[PDB]
């Protein structure tokens, strides 16, 4: 019980377990001459790559969130698969190696989505 | 060697821009005067330039009329003489300080390297 | 429903001009100068979008990413001198004779083997070697043999890199991000005012960075007709960048064969000189031919009526005068840089009304100038075999005269000087704006 | 319907048709030796002025949303326009010329009244 | 009324007056050869301290809001104290001194209570 | 503070490009530079700073 | 010196890479030159290499079939001749071009510095 | 004329310079302080 609370602890347990433990990723993802150069660019890398997951999230329905449910149905043609045989037997690497292909396509949907759901909630405010 | 710009002519008002430029370096070097000659009499003071330093000295009379530029990528020295009167006719010179081997003046010495000399005449 | 509220909008279509710093993004063999290896591999099917209805007001005379590029350029050449050998052991006494080979009467007494001494190894011990060098390069000392450098009064050059190459190849400025390189895709664009039809883009062009002296070469055509520019044509101070629309091929050569020979001037330094001339010696030069470049011409001279007049003579003349850089159209050829005397080109008259070439002859130097900066020189190193490269005279770079009295006539001598107009023929069509999004609008509907 | 779904390509189009396409712009605002310092000051400089936006926006009452409808009256001195005219003829950079001026006032407005805001509605939760 | 609307113009008044003017500290927060390494280093190092506390709050309930009230109880351990004598008396700076030592603590509290939050939302929704 | 020398460079050219600006010459009669401080507000100040010690 | 790989068989249709390691610098300063010699009849051209400017010289015969490179830290020469044949066997020598005193050539001259030899034979 | 405050406080020192040449040398002079100079061989 106190690996699991450590970084990547859960990296071979279920997704089920896995989603459960999830603040101890996003906690340590920020924090962390010849070695003046070799430790500014890591610092404006860190920084760099991180605001990108950021953006990609408030773009989406969902910003400042870990487990975040939107409103795109599920394409059964990606994975085509049951619940409780991946959120009770896969990792999540088992997962990505599934999924890594119909990717790209699914952030769209999610932009899409999240902006018809903007002007919609603007149109439902305006009418009042 | 010092070459300046051709002869001119110009209006009581307007005002004229000599240019001096010199083949050979001598830019970082040495200080360079502004000398000009009424019609047969004599010279008369009229600026000076050391281009190491960027160090101008005007004359007192044309302290306010003149003003005298350095170009170090042409290598170039320009003097604006901009209000022109019936009396500011004479040949501009521009000289050199004397250089006697390697180690050349830059302060105060005579005048050993000449411009061709450049008249500007300004009738009224 | 007339109840307004203020509304935001984050991610808005909205720009203002602006000024930033701008990154080569050329593709990714021997290095070349302008290091267009830590360049941002080239995006390709870069994306071209076409703003409707949309007016912006260009200016390529007031453009900044012209500004940029030079100070690149220029602190890009710098920088791959550092590594490269410092030849100051070269300033000494040397003793010139001419070449004794066939020697064409056009080409005497523009080389001469000087056999100077040279520290060995051993800081006492002195070699007697000798090399070729060209009369420009070389300086009498004591006119009463006994030569010099050139640049042994100013600052001492730093030889080149054998390794690194000046050949030009394109660069693709980028934008970083939150900018906008919005480009006038328009045709009859003169460099200023409003442009009816803007693009927008990621990275320009592969601008190649070519510094010529009086004649444009290997740029980018005009689309229809040839285009006249200049800050304010009725001024004669400020030079007239003509583009063509078709390209007037130019081939330049250097006869000779060279035979490289390097000298050990201290602890592992070597310094390339050039041994021998293989068989006889002839004049450089360059081909354009009459028919396609009096055409050319004839098409200059007309547009050139368009803001001076029908009935107006209009005569070209070789330069004015000055330094060798600037009289004469320098450029470099696969790594030798010539210096061709341009006269045959510009000497005509026009008014109102085959199979030969204009073989304008060339100096070549080896030290040299670049940008025109007093404590900075180059040895250029020599090249070995007969060099040939075919060229594209694209444009021109005119300066009228001060001619008053308005006389019928008008003398155009071409002038070249600053680099910048170079790069300013293709960097008219851009310029970089900053997108500002989150923009205010009022509309009908309340927070709850 | 392919330009309009690249980046700046509703530059042309009315404030009512270019408020539907804003996620395009925002997505292309943070993704993007004499080079490596011409890059990195570029890197920096790209990550710098977007968290500024998005600070300016989280001040105010929404962040992490493109369409933000907000609780402070429009003072019609600033511009003294009715709805569907500007709403269906102007473009954004013909309003922003219009606007220009008048601002750096909205934006004192919008952080006050959000801190009332939040203020009000800790006092909501409060005698709860 | 002027100066206590300047950057740390309240650091002498009240938590309950300084915490009314909040937005005017977390506004100048971002904002702001030999000087250029060390305006760099000024430049990278504000905007990756500033991500850290944005962090610190997106990952407890409340991101994007200056006064967020969470679901954490008060252990009275840590200062047991009495509202108004806190709210009316201490100042801020009076205020960390007293609770320095009893942080770092709350911060985990507040996590682990977040995600909590944040599945039993999923939860919520999922048998709907 | 004054030094009432007048000097003179004069430039020495040590290098391929590169000056040693030398002194040629002393215009006039040399003349040791010097520092004034009035007597009267200096032991003012000393007195001061001798009180507040 | 120069000193080179020993000795090899190879069959007809496999690659047989030489090699040329200079003892004593002279890398950055001459030009090197790959020559195999027939079986008791003369010398054949077969390329050469300046390692300052890194230009590489094929004869047109073994234009197609060989290529040569240069390892600056090891400072060897490699020479890998492809499609042998029965008649490629010969004795292969890497030269260097003259030097007299510390100007080296690196363009033409004669061959003054050679290697022992590597008698490549292959019979088919 | 030297005040005898400043007398031995000047030296034009004339010494060989390198010329453009790394061969010859040119006989130049200049005028130290004696602050800047310090003698050599004690027995100019
Ligand atoms: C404007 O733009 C145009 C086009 O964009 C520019 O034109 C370019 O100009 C370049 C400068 O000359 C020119 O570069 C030449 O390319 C030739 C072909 O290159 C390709 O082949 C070689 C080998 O096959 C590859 O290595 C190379 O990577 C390419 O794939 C080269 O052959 C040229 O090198 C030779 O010539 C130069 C100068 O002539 C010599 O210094 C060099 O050492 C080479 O010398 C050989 O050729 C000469 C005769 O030309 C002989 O005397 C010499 O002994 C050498 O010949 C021996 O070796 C060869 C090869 O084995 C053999 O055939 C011969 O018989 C001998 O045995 C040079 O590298 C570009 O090709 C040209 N075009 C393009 C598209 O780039 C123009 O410059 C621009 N203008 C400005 C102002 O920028
Ligand atoms: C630029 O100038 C240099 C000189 O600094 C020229 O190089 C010289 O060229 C001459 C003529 O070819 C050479 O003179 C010849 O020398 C032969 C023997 O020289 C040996 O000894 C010297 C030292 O004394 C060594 O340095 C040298 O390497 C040799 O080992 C003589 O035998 C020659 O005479 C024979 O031929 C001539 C006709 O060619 C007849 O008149 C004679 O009777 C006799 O038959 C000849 O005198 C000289 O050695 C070269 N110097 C060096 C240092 O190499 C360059 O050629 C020149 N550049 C050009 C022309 O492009
Ligand atoms: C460094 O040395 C060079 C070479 O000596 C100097 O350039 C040359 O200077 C001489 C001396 O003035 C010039 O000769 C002069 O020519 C004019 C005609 O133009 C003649 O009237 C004079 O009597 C004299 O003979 C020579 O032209 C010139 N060569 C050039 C400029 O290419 C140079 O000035 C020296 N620089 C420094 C900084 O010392
Ligand atoms: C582009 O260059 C042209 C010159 O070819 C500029 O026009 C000229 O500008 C000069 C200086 O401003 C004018 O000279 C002035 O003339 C008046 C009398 O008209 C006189 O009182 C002044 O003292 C001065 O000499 C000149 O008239 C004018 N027009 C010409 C020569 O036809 C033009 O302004 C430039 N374009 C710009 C700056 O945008
Ligand atoms: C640039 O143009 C010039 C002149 O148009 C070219 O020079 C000429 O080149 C031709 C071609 O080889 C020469 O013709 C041959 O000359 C030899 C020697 O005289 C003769 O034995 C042959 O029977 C044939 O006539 C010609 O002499 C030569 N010079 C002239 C015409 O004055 C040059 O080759 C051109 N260069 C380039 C790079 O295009
Ligand atoms: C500059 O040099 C170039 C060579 O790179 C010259 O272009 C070449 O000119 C020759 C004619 O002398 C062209 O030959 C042609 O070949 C075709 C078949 O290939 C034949 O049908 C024609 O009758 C003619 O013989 C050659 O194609 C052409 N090269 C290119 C790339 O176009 C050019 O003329 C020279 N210009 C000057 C001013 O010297
Ligand atoms: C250090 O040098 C400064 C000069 O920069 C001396 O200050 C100046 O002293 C003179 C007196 O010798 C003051 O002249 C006064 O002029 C006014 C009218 O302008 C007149 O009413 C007075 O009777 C007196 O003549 C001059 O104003 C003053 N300059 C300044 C800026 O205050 C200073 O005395 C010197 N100190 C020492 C210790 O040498
Ligand atoms: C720099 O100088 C050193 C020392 O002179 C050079 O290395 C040495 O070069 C000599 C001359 O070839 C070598 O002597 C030779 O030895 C072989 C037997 O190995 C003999 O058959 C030859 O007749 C000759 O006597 C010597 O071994 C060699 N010493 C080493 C490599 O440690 C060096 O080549 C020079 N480098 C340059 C770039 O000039
Ligand atoms: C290279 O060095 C040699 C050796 O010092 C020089 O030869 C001397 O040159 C001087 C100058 O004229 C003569 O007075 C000597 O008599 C020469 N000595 C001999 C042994 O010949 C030679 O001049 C130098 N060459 C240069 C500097 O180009
Ligand atoms: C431009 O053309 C003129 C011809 O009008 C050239 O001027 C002549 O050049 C020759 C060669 O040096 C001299 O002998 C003549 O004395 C010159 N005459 C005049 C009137 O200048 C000039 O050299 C050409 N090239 C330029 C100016 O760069
Ligand atoms: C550039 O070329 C022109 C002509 O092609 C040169 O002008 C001629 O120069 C020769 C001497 O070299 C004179 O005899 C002629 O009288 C000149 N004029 C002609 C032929 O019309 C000019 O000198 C060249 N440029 C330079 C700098 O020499
Ligand atoms: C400039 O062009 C003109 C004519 O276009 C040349 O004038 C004559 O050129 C012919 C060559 O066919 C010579 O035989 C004549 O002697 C020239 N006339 C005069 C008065 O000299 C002129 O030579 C050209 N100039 C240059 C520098 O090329
Ligand atoms: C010189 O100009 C010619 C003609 O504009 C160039 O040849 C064209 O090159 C473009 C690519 O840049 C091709 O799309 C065209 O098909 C080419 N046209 C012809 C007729 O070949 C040439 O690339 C330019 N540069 C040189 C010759 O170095
Ligand atoms: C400058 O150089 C000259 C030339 O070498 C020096 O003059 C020589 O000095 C030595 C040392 O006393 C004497 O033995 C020689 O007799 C002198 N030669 C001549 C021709 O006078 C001079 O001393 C040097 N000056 C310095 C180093 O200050
Ligand atoms: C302006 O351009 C837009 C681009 O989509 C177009 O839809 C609109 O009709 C144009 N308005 C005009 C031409 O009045
Ligand atoms: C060498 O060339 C020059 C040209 O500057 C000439 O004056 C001289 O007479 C020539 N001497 C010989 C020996 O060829
Ligand atoms: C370019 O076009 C604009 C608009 O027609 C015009 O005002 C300007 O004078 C033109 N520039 C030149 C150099 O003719
Ligand atoms: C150039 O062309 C024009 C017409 O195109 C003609 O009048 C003129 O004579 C031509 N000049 C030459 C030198 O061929
Ligand atoms: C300095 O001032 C004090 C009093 O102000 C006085 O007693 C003393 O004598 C003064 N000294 C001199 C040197 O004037
Ligand atoms: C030069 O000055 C020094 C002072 O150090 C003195 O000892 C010497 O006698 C003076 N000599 C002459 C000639 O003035």
């Amino acid at each position: 019980g106190a690996v699991f609370l450590g970084f990547l602890g859960a990296a071979g347990s279920t997704m089920g377990a896995a989603s459960m433990t999830l603040t101890v990723q996003a906690r340590n993802l920020l924090s962390g001459t010849v070695w003046g150069i070799k430790q500014l660019q890591a610092r404006v890398l860190a920084v760099e790559r991180y605001l990108r997951d950021q953006q990609l999230l408030g773009i989406w329905g969902c910003s400042g969130k870990l487990i975040c449910c939107t409103n795109v149905p599920w394409n059964s043609s990606w994975s085509n698969r049951n619940l409780s045989e991946i959120w009770d037997n896969m990792t999540w690497l088992q997962w990505d190696k599934e999924i890594s292909n119909y990717t790209q396509i699914i952030y769209g949907l999610l932009e899409e989505s999240q902006n018809q759901q903007e002007k919609n909630e603007q149109d439902l405010l305006a009418l009042d | 060697q010092l070459v300046q710009s051709g002869a001119e002519m110009k209006t009581s008002g307007s005002s004229v821009r000599v240019s001096c430029k010199d083949s050979g370096g001598f830019f970082p070097y040495a200080g360079f005067r502004w000398v000009r000659q009424a019609p047969g009499q004599g010279f008369e003071w009229m600026g000076g330039v050391i281009p190491a330093d960027g160090t101008k000295h005007y004359a007192p009379k044309f302290q306010a009329r003149m003003k005298m530029t350095v170009v170090e990528s042409s290598r170039t020295l320009y003097m604006e003489l901009r209000s022109l009167t019936s009396t500011d006719t004479a040949t501009y010179f521009c000289a050199r300080l004397q250089c006697a081997g390697f180690s050349c003046e830059m302060d105060s010495g005579p005048f050993d390297l000449w411009g061709q000399g450049t008249q500007v005449t300004v009738p009224s | 429903a007339e109840n307004l509220w203020v509304t935001v909008y984050y991610g808005v279509p909205v720009w203002k001009d602006a000024e930033t710093t701008l990154f080569c993004a050329s593709d990714a063999e021997k290095h070349n100068v302008w290091a267009t290896h830590a360049c941002v591999p080239t995006d390709p099917n870069p994306q071209e979008i076409h703003l409707e209805n949309v007016t912006e007001e260009f200016n390529m005379w007031k453009n900044n990413m012209v500004e940029q590029m030079h100070t690149d350029i220029i602190s890009l050449w710098d920088q791959s001198l550092k590594p490269c050998v410092k030849l100051t052991p070269l300033c000494v006494t040397l003793q010139c004779t001419n070449v004794t080979n066939n020697i064409t009467d056009d080409m005497r007494g523009e080389l001469k083997n000087c056999s100077f001494n040279m520290t060995t190894e051993l800081r006492d011990k002195k070699q007697k070697v000798y090399s070729l060098f060209y009369r420009l390069d070389v300086v009498q000392i004591n006119e009463n043999k006994e030569y010099r450098l050139i640049n042994c009064n100013t600052s001492a050059c730093t030889q080149a890199c054998p390794k690194v190459s000046f050949e030009p190849i394109p660069i693709h400025y980028c934008a970083p991000a939150g900018f906008a390189i919005l480009k006038c895709k328009d045709k009859k664009f003169n460099g200023t005012g409003p442009c009816p039809s803007v693009s927008t883009v990621q990275c320009t062009h592969g601008i190649k960075p070519v510094v010529s002296t009086q004649l444009l070469l290997n740029g980018s055509l005009a689309e229809e007709e040839v285009m006249i520019r200049s800050e304010n044509i009725t001024n004669n101070a400020k030079n007239i960048l003509v583009q063509f629309n078709t390209p007037v091929q130019i081939n330049c050569t250097r006869p000779n064969n060279n035979t490289r020979k390097s000298i050990r001037i201290g602890p592992g330094q070597a310094f390339y000189a050039t041994g021998d001339i293989i068989g006889d010696i002839r004049q450089a030069h360059c081909n354009v031919s009459k028919a396609t470049w009096n055409e050319t011409l004839g098409k200059v001279v007309k547009q050139l009526r368009k803001h001076f007049g029908n009935n107006t003579i209009i005569r070209f003349a070789n330069s004015s005068g000055g330094d060798l850089e600037v009289t004469t159209h320098s450029f470099n050829c696969g790594g030798e840089f010539f210096y061709c005397n341009t006269s045959g080109l510009f000497n005509s008259t026009w008014i109102s009304n085959s199979n030969d070439s204009i073989t304008l002859p060339c100096r070549i130097k080896q030290i040299i100038n670049m940008w025109q900066r007093i404590g900075q020189c180059m040895y250029a190193p020599p090249i070995q075999g007969v060099i040939r490269c075919v060229s594209n005279i694209t444009g021109l770079i005119l300066t009228r005269d001060g001619g008053s009295t308005n006389s019928t006539t008008e003398t155009f001598r071409p002038g070249g000087g600053d680099m910048r107009d170079n790069w300013r023929s293709e960097l008219y069509k851009y310029k970089v704006v900053k997108i500002e999004p989150l923009g205010v609008a009022p509309t009908r509907c309340k927070r709850r």
